């Protein structure tokens, strides 16, 4: 008749079993296993039959004495306190069940009898199931409730996690239900680093990874053979907590950060959610995919139904994450893409529409507006992120880049002096591209350098510079009229040539 | 008198005699098949067990 | 019309709401919610 | 139903072995099913997410991700 005295809880912490207390009825059970030794040797004296009644009928009162007296009443007051409280110490609880009965089961090698060391042992081992059965496997209040106070701790010290990333760096419409509710069918914060979120910063996967895998041990090590149907339950309870609020709130906390998709002019918070989707991508893509590809290879015991765990629930969580990130790639390639597009284009008409066909070949707003976007926007984080996705950041957002020189550098709309000054500001920036963080721009906005010095055709220089190289990124009848892109064509008759 | 373990996670499985015959295999669980009739036979030949 | 499966179901289940929430007052003082339940 | 659903179940293990067919004699015994990325204790499931914590520093974790 305890009245469960402190401290419960101290024990609710993303670790393993934790504080106060024993058991306190182990010691009733050490009271027992010695008071089993003693009624062992005095009844194995004293009786004709042996597992009657000392196993029969006092391993009954031993159970019928303290199981059910001392252990409902532990289940009353553990109960009493919290529920994945007397879940975890449940597993402890009857884990401790386990110990004194392995101690039945040595103790039972104290005696002698073959009958006995058969069910009779069994029978106190049954009556261990016994005590199983009052919080019985057969109902969902041992698994299933244990999953439901196992989702109480999930999405507290889970959803909670990363807690104002989670709640919130948004509304939460974040591109997830606006982008992927359209597309699969902007300023949002400001402006550090992948900062708990992603994720968090792997230790909150390593959180979740730590009281959800330690209870899915718990649960997993504990409970009989019908384990990898509550597997694929709390594991998809994962795929809840990490492909789905990990992938869609804890990253869509990076999609928060993708919030900042369609960032045309607005690479300053992209500046920050490079390395914020780009350590989703590290720390829950790689961390999350490998720890969720080795531990699912021990979880998946020998099922086939267990692949139905590799592929829909893993790998289409890679495939539909893929989905989920890479066409947020897509989007804020878009918002890169349109950043350096759309700001890097946006050169007045002394620039980016300059009649200076005899002057004006210098840096402007070519340079300012395509180092300043995209120099500002992944000469920030993105050279210094994603090697997680290394040769698809580096080598495919400086691939957009090149498709951004084919919108800023080779579609810079200047006249046969001011191609010029596309060769010393997108030339300028071809280079600086290839700085820029999103740097593979040192071939195609190259192209766009010797198109540069193409698209400066004057009357004396318009034949073989635009004839060169890299100068058939210029037109093929439009290389004499590369500043056909511009308002001035070429300067009295630009067509002169394809004939 | 082998009480056979889980071999993935360590903890121990069901018991199982271990009948080692002339050429085959009958490592088999006799619990609760207390004969030593049908006991539960995870069987095979010796020519290939390893 | 629907309220007998929502809220005139509450309107004949109206005690049984403190009294459903009895219900883990047993299994695993009572002011807050039986008192001034909104 | 164990024609409705029997032949529905053998006429679909036949097809799929229509399908893999593939030129080689393709002798189809392997079942690994690997995702985009290729004990005995009590803690030492915990010392599995401590491995994967090891997996965490492993190895940039690099990979390609672009669209």
């Amino acid at each position: 008749f305890i009245k469960n005295v402190k401290f419960k809880e101290q024990l609710i912490d993303f670790e393993n079993h934790s504080v106060i207390i024993e058991t306190s009825m182990q010691n009733l059970i050490n009271d027992v296993e010695t008071v089993i030794k003693n009624e062992s040797k005095i009844v194995k004296r004293v009786f004709e039959e042996k597992a009657t009644h000392v196993i029969q009928l006092f391993i009954q009162r031993v159970f019928a004495q303290k199981i059910e007296p001392r252990f409902e009443v532990l289940l009353r007051n553990s109960l009493s306190i919290s529920n994945l409280a007397y879940v975890r110490i449940l597993h402890g609880l009857f884990t401790l069940f386990g110990k004194f009965t392995k101690s039945l089961i040595d103790y039972f090698q104290l005696l002698e009898i073959d009958d006995s060391n058969q069910i009779l042992s069994t029978t106190l081992e049954q009556c261990f199931a016994d005590l199983f059965s009052h919080y019985l496997y057969d109902r969902s209040k041992y698994f299933g409730i244990e999953k439901r106070s196992l989702e109480a701790i999930l999405v507290d010290m889970t959803s909670k996690f990363t807690v104002n990333y989670d709640k919130e760096i948004n509304k939460r419409v974040l591109l997830d239900k606006y982008k992927e509710k359209l597309s699969t069918n902007t300023a949002s914060d400001i402006d550090n680093s992948p900062n708990s979120p992603a994720n968090y910063s792997l230790n909150d996967v390593d959180s979740m990874l730590k009281c959800v895998v330690e209870s899915t041990a718990r649960v997993m090590e504990l409970i009989p053979n019908k384990a990898h149907l509550y597997i694929l339950e709390i594991l998809k309870i994962m795929f809840l907590g990490i492909v789905d609020s990990y992938m869609e709130i804890a990253l869509e906390v990076a999609y928060w950060k993708i919030c900042k998709v369609d960032i045309n002019k607005t690479a300053g918070v992209v500046n920050l959610n490079f390395l914020k989707f780009i350590s989703m991508s590290t720390e829950i893509l790689d961390l999350l995919s490998i720890s969720i590809k080795s531990i699912f290879l021990p979880l998946l015991n020998n099922s086939p139904e267990i692949k139905a765990q590799i592929i829909e629930m893993t790998n289409s969580q890679i495939q539909k994450m893929e989905i989920l990130i890479n066409i947020i790639l897509q989007e804020t390639i878009t918002v890169i893409s349109t950043k350096f597009s759309a700001i890097l284009c946006k050169q007045k008409k002394k620039d980016f529409v300059p009649k200076s066909q005899e002057l004006l070949d210098q840096d402007t707003l070519p340079a300012i507006e395509i180092v300043n976007i995209l120099n500002l926007i992944f000469e920030q984080s993105s050279k210094f992120l994603k090697g997680k996705n290394l040769q698809t950041f580096l080598t495919l957002i400086g691939e957009e880049l090149y498709g951004l020189l084919l919108s800023h550098y080779s579609h810079f709309q200047v006249n046969s002096i001011g191609g010029v000054v596309v060769t010393k500001d997108i030339i300028g920036y071809q280079t600086a591209i290839e700085d820029w963080g999103v740097a593979s721009l040192i071939d195609k906005f190259a192209t766009l350098r010797e198109l540069a010095n193409l698209f400066t055709v004057q009357p004396e220089l318009l034949e073989s510079l635009t004839k060169e190289g890299h100068l058939a990124d210029i037109g093929r009848d439009i290389i004499q009229s590369y500043i056909s892109n511009r308002e001035d064509f070429n300067h009295d008759n630009f067509i002169n040539s394809v004939k | 008198n082998w009480m056979e373990l889980n071999t993935t996670t360590g903890k121990p499985l069901q018991m199982v005699q271990i009948f080692i015959l002339n050429d085959l295999v009958l490592i088999a669980d006799k619990s609760r098949d207390k004969q030593n009739d049908f006991i539960v036979s995870q069987c095979y030949p010796l020519k290939d067990v390893t | 019309v629907l309220c007998d499966k929502l809220w005139s179901c509450i309107q004949g289940q109206t005690v049984s709401l403190y009294l459903k929430l009895y219900t883990v007052i047993d299994k695993h003082k009572n002011d807050i919610i039986s008192a001034f339940e909104e | 139903f164990n024609k409705i659903w029997g032949k529905l179940l053998d006429e679909i293990e036949l097809l799929l072995v229509r399908y893999i067919n593939d030129p080689e004699l393709i002798s189809s015994n392997n079942g690994s099913i690997k995702p985009i990325n290729g004990e005995d204790n009590s803690s030492v499931k915990d010392q599995a997410f401590e491995l994967k914590a090891l997996l965490k520093d492993i190895f940039p974790g690099f990979s390609v991700s672009s669209n």
